[PDB]
Formats: C-alpha cells, sequence, structure tokens
C-alpha cells in the first residue's frame, strides 16, 4: 500500500516510536517491502539512532543487505548476536544471510588471518541445514578445521546427497579450484564421515589418494566384518599402489588371521578369475594371427607379429607354431621374440618354468637373457625365478649377466623399497657399461621401485645415479633415461621442494637442465597450480627442442582429469615438435570423435618419426572405426617403421604409475633400434 | 623472408585465373581456359598437388604460365551430408519393428558384428533401396536414422544438385565416390530421387552413368549405398538389376494408426492437456507426413509457450491443427 501512514513513523527518533514501529517492519518484512526499499535516505538518520537497539541493527542490516553494501551489512549481526518454512526466515536468512555470511567469511578470511565468525558460521550452518538446499550454502561455505566439524556436524543421515553431490562437485572443484591442504582436509574428514558410513570403494579411492596404511586396515576389518570377494580383491589389487601392497602383505602376514587378504594381496588372485572367464565367454578370431601372421616379412613385420603374438596374454596356435621361428630371427627380434614367451604366459605360473626352461642356459646369450626377461615378466609376486640371474652378477665387461641384467633387472623392476635388491644394484649402476639399457633398465628398475615412496627420498640411490650421471658427458641417452627414474622417484607429489633441490645441485649445461625439466615434469603430477600453466606458456618458446617436447608433454599428466582444457592450438603452430607434443598429449582415453579428428589431421604427415608416432596414441586411445585408420596407413604407405608400426597398431586396436611409466619411457623412440628392444616389454597395456 | 617475397613478380600484374584439367606425374600439368589453352610448366611452391582435386579453377598468368599457387573456392557440398549424431535411435519408433530390423539387419551386419557377415563369404556391398509414400525426410530419415546412431553418415537429398547447373556430368558423383572412398565406414543415402521425373537428354545419360559408377565395377566392398525415392514408377526398369540387388520392402498406408504412432512420438516429450482428444486429430488428417505435424507441434509449443506455459490445451492444438487442415488443401 501507500507509505502515507507508515512513512512519518521512522522519522521520530524516540524510543517508543522505534520499539513499536520496528515490530511493524518485522510484520511487513515477510516480503521485504512493497518496493526496492527506497527509504534509505530517511533511515540513514535512524543509522545514527539507537530501547530495542538490536531491532534497529536487524532492520539496518536488512536494508543495507537489501540495496547494497560490501562490509557494513554483517557488522550489525556480529555486534547484534541474534536473539530476537515461512517466507520471512527464508528471505532474510536464506539469500540475505547466504550472501551476508558469505561476504563476512570472505572479508574476514582474506583480510585477517575471533569466534564471532565461527558462531555465525555454525548458526547459518544449522539454519541452512533446516533450509535443506544442498551444494549452494555448501558451495559458499567451502572456503572456510571448521569444515571437519561442519561435515561431521552435517553428515548424519543425508549420505547420497552430500556424499554424491558434495563429494562429486566439491571433489572435482577441489582438485580443480581448491589447493592441496584443503584437499587433504577432504581426505581426512572424508575418511572420518566415510569411515562412519557405507560405500567402502569410494574410501578405497580415498586410499588411492591418501596412500595411508590405516585406511586399508580399518576397511579390511570392516569389509571383513561386513560379509563378492574375488572382485573386490581384483580392484582392491588394482587400486593399491606399490607401497601399500608390500606393506599390506607384511601387515597381513603379521596378523595372519585368515590369509585371504594375503592371497588377494598378490597377482595370483587378480589373474586366476580373469583368464578362465575371459577364455570362456570371449572367442577371438584366428584371422588376425593367420593373416597378421602371414603378411609379415623383412624381419621387422615379423617382430610386429611377435607383438601381435604377445597380445594373447584364448588361441595359442601362433605361439606353438613349431620352432626355428626365433632361430630365423635376428638379435633385434631375439630379445623381443624371447620376451614374447613372457608376454604370452602372464598366467600359468607352474607352466612358465617348463615352457621357458627349454630356452634357459642355451648357447645364444640373448635367448637366455630374454628368457630371464620372460621369467621376470610372467610373474611379479612369485619371487622364485630371480636366483639364476642374481647369482653371478659379476661381469664388469660382458659375461651374459649384463644382458641377463637388462632382462632380469627390468623384469624384476616390473615384478620386484627393497634393500637387498639395491645393495646388489649398486655395482649395477656403478658398472657404467657402454650399453645404454644397463642404466636404462637400472634407473627404470629402481625408479619403478621408488614410485609412491616416502615423499621421494633423496638418499645415495638417486644421489648416486646423479653423481654417476654427471660422471661422464658421453652418450647423452643416459642423460635422457636417467631422469626417467629420477622423475619416477620424484613422482607422487607436487608441492615438494625437492624439484628446487634438483635446481640447486643439478643445474648445469642444458643436458642436466633437461634433467631438471624432467624432474619438473614428473614432480608436478597435478593440482591447482596454474602458475606453472602460464609459466608453461612462457617457457613454451624455448630454443631447446627437447625440453619443449617433455616439459610441454607433461600436459597429459598435469590436466589429465579436466580434459576440456587439454585441446588447444598446438596443432596450429609450425614446429613439428609441437605437433608431437599434442600428438602424444592426446592420450589413451575413451577416444571421442574429436580425438579421432585430431588423428585425422595429425595422421597425414611426411616425417617418419611423426607418422610413426601417430598410430601409437591413435590406437591407444581406441582399444566400427577401428579398421579405417589401418586402411588409411595402407593407402599412405601402399617405410618399414610405418608397416611394422601399423601392424603394431593392429596390436593396439584389437591413477597408477604402471599405466604411466611405460610410454613415458617410450617417448625416446627417435633413435637406433635398441630402444625398440625395450618397446616390446611395455606394461601399460590392458 | 626475401625468398618468400621474391616470387611476387610471377603473382604480380601478369596474373590470371584458369581452370586446371589434370595433373601429370611428369611434374608439368595441363590447364585450360575459356578457349582451352594447354600450357605445361614445372610446378612451384605454395601448391599441394595432392588435395588439389584436379578439374577446378586455378591461378594462371600472362607469362609462360608457371603455376605460382592455387586458390580454393563449393557451398553446395556443405549442405550435402550432416556430421552430427542425432539421438533418434531405432527404438524410438514402433509398429514397423520388422520393417526397421530388415534394413538394420541389412546394413548393420557389414563392418559391424562381422561374425555373421565375413564368415559366410558373400559380401553384397550394395545395400537395400527403400521408398516412402509420405517421405519429406521424415519416414526415410526415420529409417536411415538407425545407422546414424554411432557411425559416419553420408546424405544426398534431391536431384537439384545435378540440374541447378550446366551439364558438368558425373564429376560430383566422383566427388561423393572419393569422399566415400576416404570415408569407407559410412552409409550412402540418396533422397528425393526425381532426376527423370523433373537438357533432359543429358539427365538420362548422367543417371545411367550414376548407375554405372554406383555399381562398383572396380571397387571392392567399401560402403553400403541406400537409395530412397518417393514414387517407384518414376524410376526406369533399367535402374533395378544394376541397382537394387539385395532386397526391397513396402511401406503401409499411414491413415489412422501410423499417424496415431507418429502423433504419439511427436507428443511424447511435450505435455498436453487431458481434454486433448485423438480421434479428431487422426480423423481430420488425410495423407500427411510428419513434417507438418512437427511444424504444428513446434508452433503449438511456442504458441502455448507465449503464456509462459508448457501445457498445450485442446483449443490451441486445434487452432494449430487448422494449419494442417489448410496447408494440405492449399
Amino acid at each position: 500500500r501507500d507509505k502515507a501512514p507508515v512513512q512519518p513513523q521512522q522519522s521520530p527518533a524516540a524510543a517508543p516510536g522505534g520499539t513499536d514501529e520496528k515490530p511493524s517492519g518485522k510484520e511487513r518484512r515477510d516480503a521485504g517491502d512493497k518496493d526496492k526499499e527506497q527509504e534509505l535516505s530517511e533511515e540513514d538518520k535512524q543509522l545514527q539512532d539507537e530501547l530495542y537497539r538490536p531491532a534497529l541493527e536487524e532492520l539496518r542490516r536488512q536494508i543495507r543487505s537489501s540495496t547494497t553494501s560490501m562490509t557494513s551489512v554483517p557488522k550489525p549481526l556480529k555486534f547484534l548476536r541474534p536473539h530476537y518454512n515461512k517466507r520471512f526466515a527464508a528471505d532474510i536468512i536464506s539469500v540475505l544471510a547466504m550472501t551476508m555470511s558469505g561476504e563476512r567469511e570472505c572479508l574476514k578470511y582474506r583480510l585477517v588471518g575471533a569466534g564471532e565468525v565461527a558462531k555465525e558460521w555454525q548458526e547459518l550452518d544449522d539454519a541452512e541445514k533446516v533450509q535443506r538446499e544442498p551444494l549452494l550454502t555448501l558451495v559458499k561455505e567451502i572456503v572456510p578445521l571448521l569444515m571437519e566439524i561442519e561435515q561431521v556436524d552435517m553428515l548424519e543421515k543425508d549420505i547420497d546427497e552430500n556424499a554424491y553431490a558434495k563429494v562429486c562437485l566439491y571433489l572435482t572443484s577441489c582438485v580443480n579450484y581448491v589447493p592441496e591442504p584443503e584437499n587433504s582436509a577432504l581426505l581426512r574428514c572424508a575418511l572420518g564421515v566415510f569411515r562412519k558410513f557405507s560405500r567402502f570403494p569410494e574410501a578405497l579411492r580415498l586410499a588411492l589418494m591418501l596412500n595411508d596404511m590405516e585406511l586399508v586396515e580399518d576397511i579390511f576389518t570392516s569389509c571383513k566384518d561386513v560379509v563378492m570377494l574375488g572382485r573386490h580383491g581384483v580392484f582392491l589389487e588394482l587400486s593399491e599402489d606399490v607401497e601399500e601392497y608390500e606393506d599390506l602383505t607384511e601387515i597381513m602376514s603379521n596378523v595372519q588371521l585368515n590369509s585371504n587378504f594375503l592371497a588377494l594381496a598378490r597377482e595370483l588372485d587378480i589373474m586366476e578369475p580373469k583368464v578362465p572367464d575371459d577364455i570362456y565367454k570371449t572367442h577371438l578370431e584366428n584371422n588376425r594371427f593367420g593373416g597378421s601372421g602371414s603378411q609379415v616379412d623383412s624381419a621387422r613385420m615379423n617382430l610386429a607379429s611377435s607383438f601381435v603374438n604377445g597380445f594373447v596374454n584364448q588361441d595359442k596356435l601362433l605361439t606353438d607354431d613349431g620352432n626355428k621361428w626365433l632361430y630365423k630371427n635376428k638379435d633385434h627380434g631375439m630379445l623381443s621374440a624371447a620376451a614374447s614367451l613372457g608376454m604370452i604366459l602372464l598366467w600359468d605360473v607352474d607352466g612358465g618354468l617348463t615352457q621357458i626352461d627349454k630356452y634357459l642356459y642355451s648357447s645364444e646369450d640373448y635367448i637366455k637373457s630374454g628368457a630371464l626377461l620372460a621369467c621376470g615378466i610372467v610373474n611379479s609376486g612369485v619371487r622364485n625365478e630371480c636366483d639364476p640371474a642374481l647369482a653371478l652378477l659379476s661381469d664388469y665387461v660382458l659375461h651374459n649377466s649384463n644382458t641377463m641384467r637388462l632382462g632380469s633387472i627390468f623384469g624384476l623392476g616390473l615384478a620386484y623399497n627393497r634393500e637387498d635388491v639395491l645393495t646388489l644394484l649398486l655395482p649395477v649402476m656403478g658398472d657404467s657399461k657402454s650399453s645404454m639399457e644397463v642404466a636404462g633398465v637400472t634407473a627404470l628398475a629402481c625408479g619403478m621401485i621408488a614410485v609412491g615412496s616416502c615423499n621421494g627420498d633423496v638418499t645415495s640411490t638417486i644421489l648416486q645415479t646423479i653423481m654417476e650421471k654427471s660422471e661422464t658427458e658421453l652418450k647423452d641417452t643416459y642423460a635422457r633415461w636417467l631422469p626417467l627414474g629420477l622423475g619416477l622417484n620424484h613422482l607422487g607429489k607436487g608441492e615438494a621442494i625437492e624439484a628446487i633441490l634438483a635446481a640447486l645441485e643439478v643445474v648445469s649445461e642444458p643436458f642436466r637442465s633437461f634433467a631438471n625439466t624432467l624432474v619438473d615434469v614428473c614432480a608436478y603430477a597435478g593440482s591447482g597450480n596454474v602458475l606453472k600453466v602460464q609459466q608453461l606458456l612462457h617457457i613454451c618458446s624455448e630454443h631447446f627442442d627437447s625440453k619443449e617436447k617433455e616439459e610441454d608433454k607433461d600436459k597429459k599428466e598435469k590436466k589429465d582429469k579436466d580434459k576440456k582444457e587439454a585441446p588447444a592450438d598446438m596443432g596450429a603452430h609450425q614446429g613439428v615438435a609441437v605437433l608431437g607434443i599434442a600428438l602424444i598429449a592426446m592420450g589413451e582415453e575413451i577416444g571421442a570423435e574429436m580425438a579421432l579428428r585430431t588423428f585425422g589431421h595429425l595422421l597425414r604427415y611426411g616425417e617418419p618419426t611423426l607418422r610413426r608416432a601417430v598410430p601409437l596414441a591413435l590406437a591407444l586411445i581406441s582399444v566400427s572405426h577401428d579398421a579405417d585408420p589401418e586402411v588409411s596407413y595402407n593407402s599412405i604407405f601402399a617405410a618399414r617403421l610405418a608397416a611394422m608400426l601399423r601392424q603394431l597398431a593392429q596390436y593396439h586396436a584389437k591413477k597408477g604409475t604402471l599405466t604411466l611409466c611405460p610410454y613415458h619411457s617410450d617417448r625416446q623412440l627417435m633413435s637406433q633400434v635398441a630402444v625398440a628392444g625395450l618397446l616390446t616389454v611395455l606394461v601399460s597395456f590392458l | 623472408e626475401e625468398e618468400r617475397s621474391k616470387v611476387d613478380d610471377l603473382r604480380g600484374t601478369p596474373m590470371s585465373v584458369g581452370t586446371l584439367e589434370e595433373i601429370i606425374d611428369d611434374n608439368h600439368a595441363i590447364v585450360s581456359t575459356s578457349v582451352g589453352s594447354e600450357h605445361y610448366v614445372s610446378i612451384l611452391s605454395f601448391v599441394d598437388k595432392d588435395l588439389l582435386e584436379p578439374g577446378c579453377s586455378v591461378l594462371l598468368n600472362h607469362k609462360v604460365h608457371a603455376v605460382i599457387g592455387v586458390l580454393m573456392d563449393d557451398p553446395l557440398v556443405t549442405v550435402m551430408k550432416v556430421e552430427k549424431a542425432p539421438q533418434e535411435t531405432y527404438a524410438d519408433i514402433g509398429g514397423l519393428d520388422n520393417q526397421i530390423q530388415e534394413i538394420k539387419e541389412s546394413v548393420e551386419l557389414p563392418l559391424t558384428h562381422p561374425e555373421y557377415y565375413e564368415e559366410m563369404g558373400i559380401k553384397p556391398p550394395k545395400g537395400v533401396i527403400l521408398y516412402g509414400p509420405p517421405g519429406t525426410g521424415k519416414t526415410l530419415l526415420a529409417k536411415a536414422v538407425a545407422n546414424q546412431t554411432s557411425a559416419t553418415f553420408l546424405r544426398v537429398v534431391g536431384s537439384e544438385l545435378i540440374q541447378k547447373y550446366l551439364g558438368d556430368g558425373p564429376k560430383l558423383v566422383r566427388e561423393l565416390f572419393r569422399v566415400a572412398e576416404e570415408h569407407a565406414p559410412s552409409i550412402v543415402f540418396i533422397d528425393e530421387i526425381d532426376a527423370i521425373g523433373t537438357g533432359e537428354r543429358e539427365i538420362q545419360r548422367t543417371m545411367l552413368e550414376l548407375l554405372n559408377q554406383l555399381d562398383g565395377f572396380d571397387s571392392r566392398g567399401d560402403v553400403k549405398v541406400i537409395m530412397a525415392t518417393n514414387r517407384i514408377e518414376t524410376l526406369d526398369p533399367a535402374l533395378i538389376r544394376p541397382g537394387r540387388i539385395d532386397r526391397k520392402i513396402e511401406f503401409p498406408l499411414p491413415d489412422e494408426k501410423t499417424k496415431k504412432r507418429i502423433f504419439q512420438i511427436h507428443t511424447s516429450r511435450m505435455t498436453l492437456a487431458d481434454d486433448v482428444t485423438l480421434d479428431d486429430l487422426i480423423m481430420a488428417k488425410d495423407d500427411l507426413s510428419g513434417a507438418d505435424i512437427k511444424a504444428i507441434c513446434t508452433e503449438a509449443g511456442l504458441m502455448a509457450l507465449r503464456e509462459r506455459r508448457m501445457k498445450v490445451t485442446n483449443e490451441d492444438f486445434k487452432k494449430s491443427k487448422e494449419n494442417v487442415l489448410y496447408k494440405k488443401q492449399e
């Protein structure tokens, strides 16, 4: 209505006129007013006025919150100490107290670093718990620990909405927009409320992120207390890293209450369900071994047929197609074909001894060295195959234990903080053989042993490989694959200053500066650190044409989750190294049609290194439209690397470190075929 | 920089726009013009020579006609096919489940689920040819939309693209054959086949040449061609044996029940009132396709949306039905 009767009531500054006029404003305050509260120019005198002064503060914060104010709205409430499903409380509490306490917690959170804001935050916490509008009062009260008592104060019955919604979007925006320590608060407090609640597998992902030994204990006594089994053993062994399965088998071997978690703690019970169920319900066609094993020649496509042959591990015909197939094969193919028996015998532990024994202690050194490589690939928890490769260990020039050191130390790194493998690896790195893959599989071995360690120890292991890395400045491939293992030890954390320690004791000529930028690659697994994204764009134009490839190749690891920002204008540039950066930065994801388009444009190229590098990620990202790119390569080629690599693309076609290390080691294929002898022993495949 | 800005003498004032005929492996190509001047000069930079697709307009000069570069130029190719994946699947329409599983089973067996296709050893890479009496893209695109779920698609609507220009010939069919060659996992869809129904002497020879190149005399199993016309009597009997060789089916008359199902599908997502009857809607119609009922569902949702409401009343849907009653009678 008109302001004729009530307009001359706010002008008198008398106490009774306020103590009866203000209750009328609380009565008519159900919808605020008839208009946008144009009475500011008349109540700004009441601003100076003060019996029921808390009501004057309430109406004052009501009108100042009604039109506009940045700091003066929550002052009448922090001084008021409010004591005096409708529309009134919804309007003055929900939105006005939402933005009100939001800007109070923002101003008091950014300006100063008492308890009045905590009382306001708990009061609004309870009132909005009554309002029952989730994720909005939550999405505003994220930045104010108080979040622990907030979640344990709120997570009592509402589990699906706060867990699913709050944990989903707050976890996504907690790895995207929230820094590390508050994410650690998400991990600990989520361990609390999720420990008191159900849905153990999400707490198991909280063990994939926490990597704590208590979570697996409480979830094994609680998952053991709450009665399938082999399946949660399967993804139990998949989600766990290198540390907590060794520690898990030592604490379960310390308790030995049932030994079923000891049985599930190893690779045996993750493979005994899969192999028979896979051979039974699936039937692969024989035209791939029969044809892809027939169009091979030139002693390289036949190697691609040893890899496609290694795809089997149903049909074991091409495996058992007589003998002399390895005898006709050359060294580059004697090692790969020697490891083919290891790729095809991932299961059948007892049969592996009687299948590889025929090639053990043979006449050719590479047959038995690749046979020990096979013995290391076939198993990872049996540990009863290492002895006739750890025994000798004494060549110092060449006595078949350097190649057996390649296959056995690499396969042992795949299947090995074990002290009595590194006490023996000390003369391995200290040997300094001219063979690149000695320090290659050594740094990759101890590196894959040191993944997820105690925050990346900087002991005399990586200090020793750094001193002996800078021992001699020859064969820079050593400087290309030693930062592989160095980064494998630096991997697992981003905030560590150990990368700056490498910036202290490592910085030198651009060789060890490329080592330092590799430590920069693997020491930034990913967080909200866009400073390294603008720094990435800044150092993106460096003259050195390899730290662009690796330091810019880190893109697929840094933003591996938010895949909407990963596509950029890297393909629109003119440097072929950048085209390689995007081409490798595609990844092994589900392979949407946009990625297939990026391979439809990146595929057509003239350089054999890029045309050789495109089918790897093209066929890794798609594991209908599978045979079209193969026909495209048949139309382009019809060199040797394109044909062997396209048959290897027939192999590929049809957050753990095990799926990250192999291809990152494979990023140095632009060299002699010695690297292609380590290409055949990748473990990132599924 | 100077080597990039030194070839400006060739692309300067003495410059012309010619028409290239073909590219010779001897690095000297043959061009043409209004009088057909054939000049062969060794190629230069700025040219691609692979994606150039000879037979188009290129850049010439008043000089000895050394090719200094190329200039690309066809908007009609863009409106040929759609590159999106519509959500309309084979399970969104009913009544013709056998009629849709005949084409789904016909062209979804090659290149997909191949154990019933490559083990037999037949490979008839010709595909079925259908025809819809209502047509207007609704029935023929509602049958062809089954292949559009997860696959590359190729669409050709109307014979106007041949008749809207001079008699260039089957070169456009060769463009569809090379883009289909580079896009083998696709489905060729020819819609609104009215070449002979709409010089006229050249239409018959480019249609018989369309039958020649469509037969695939030199190519193996590469793509499944699905043709779709409106009247089966317009096509000559010669376009059958070299054309439809796999299978064909007939479409029933959409009088009351097929229009009731089309009305249900077009009114499944929308919200209508309780008093909205169906007998008058399936009674007032007479030989109508789905484009006009979709048009009155669109203007009915917008007209009812004028009052900021999503519910379509009966009087407003009859007021929109007057557009159906008038349009077919006009």
